C-alpha cells in the first residue's frame, strides 16, 4: 500500500495476471478465518488506496 | 454447500495448528474456541483422525456428499491411494478453498503454472494431506502444553482432578508410533510417479514430523 501511494503505477502489470488475482484473493480470505479485527483494517487499507491510485489493480478487484 | 459456498471455512489442522502456536494467543479467541470444544472425539483416539475406510464412512461419504459430483472424484481418488476414509479424503479435498495459497506458493515466472492440471492438483492434495497429518500432531501436542497451563474449559471432566483420561493419553499416543515408524516405505496403494523426489521426502518429513509431536506430547 505505500508502495502505492507514493509509487503510482502499475502494480498489476508487473505482478501478473495470475499473481494479481491470487493475491486479491487472498486479501479477502485474509478477513474472514479468524476475524481478526487488524487483518480486515489492512484489506480496507489496501483496497482504499488501490482504488484511489488509479483503476489497474482496481478492476481485478471486482471481477473474481 | 456452504463450504463450497465458502461461507465456512473449514478449520485445516494447519491453520488449528497456527493459532496454537507458541506466540499466538489472539487467534486462539474466536472460532478455534469453538472447535476445541467440540465433542468430536479425534482428540481422544488419535487414530480416527485419518482412519481407514469403511462402508460406514462410504455411506457417510455418500449423505454427505449429494450436491457435487466434480469434488468427488478426487476425494475418492485420494481416499484410495493412501486408504484414508472417504469422508476425511473428502474435508482433505475441501481444503480446495485454499486455492491462491497455491498458486502464490508456486516458483516464480520461470513457468505461467501448470496448476490446472489434474496431476499437479493431485499432487497437492497429496501435499494437502501429508500437511493435515502433520499438522494434527502438532495441534495436538501443543492443545496439551496450551492446556496443561492452566485452563478448564477443554480440560472438563479434568477440573481440579483425577488424573484418569488424561494419564490415557500417554500409553494411546505411544501406540501410534509404530505406525510413524512404519511409514519407512509409502504405501505402494498410491500410483507410480506420484512418487517425485519432493513427495518422498515431504512424506518422510511427515513421519518424522508426526513422532516428534507424538513423543513431545507424551513427555
Amino acid at each position: 500500500k505505500r508502495l502505492a501511494t507514493v509509487a503510482p503505477m502499475s502494480v498489476y502489470a508487473c505482478l501478473g495476471n495470475d499473481a494479481a488475482a491470487i493475491r486479491d484473493a487472498f486479501l479477502t480470505r485474509l478477513q474472514s478465518k479468524i476475524e481478526d479485527m487488524r487483518i480486515k483494517v489492512m484489506i480496507l487499507e489496501f483496497l482504499t488506496v488501490a482504488v484511489e491510485t488509479q483503476p489497474g489493480l482496481i478492476e481485478l478487484f471486482l471481477n473474481l | 454447500m456452504a463450504a463450497a459456498a465458502g461461507g465456512p471455512c473449514v478449520r485445516s489442522s494447519r491453520e488449528l495448528w497456527t493459532i496454537l502456536l507458541g506466540r499466538s494467543a489472539l487467534r486462539e479467541l474466536s472460532q478455534i474456541e469453538a472447535e476445541l470444544n467440540k465433542h468430536w472425539r479425534r482428540l481422544l483416539e488419535g487414530l480416527s483422525y485419518y482412519k481407514p475406510p469403511s462402508p460406514s464412512s462410504a455411506e457417510k461419504v455418500k449423505a454427505n456428499k449429494d450436491v457435487a459430483s466434480p469434488l468427488k472424484e478426487l476425494g475418492l481418488r485420494i481416499s484410495k491411494f493412501l486408504g484414508l476414509d472417504e469422508e476425511q479424503s473428502v474435508q482433505l479435498l475441501q481444503c480446495y478453498l485454499q486455492e491462491d495459497y497455491r498458486g502464490t506458493r508456486d516458483s516464480v515466472k520461470t513457468v505461467l503454472q501448470d496448476e490446472r492440471q489434474s496431476q499437479a492438483l493431485i499432487l497437492k492434495i497429496a501435499d494437502y494431506y501429508y500437511e493435515e497429518r502433520t499438522c494434527i500432531l502438532r495441534c495436538v501436542l501443543h492443545l496439551l502444553t496450551y492446556f496443561q497451563d492452566e485452563r478448564h474449559p477443554y480440560r472438563v471432566e479434568y477440573a481440579d482432578c483425577v488424573d484418569k483420561l488424561e494419564k490415557e493419553l500417554v500409553s494411546k499416543y505411544r501406540q501410534q508410533f509404530e505406525e510413524l515408524y512404519k511409514t519407512e516405505a509409502p504405501t505402494w496403494e498410491t500410483h507410480g510417479n506420484l512418487m517425485t523426489e519432493r513427495q518422498v521426502s515431504r512424506w518422510f518429513v511427515q513421519c518424522l514430523r508426526e513422532q516428534s509431536m507424538l513423543l513431545e506430547i507424551i513427555f
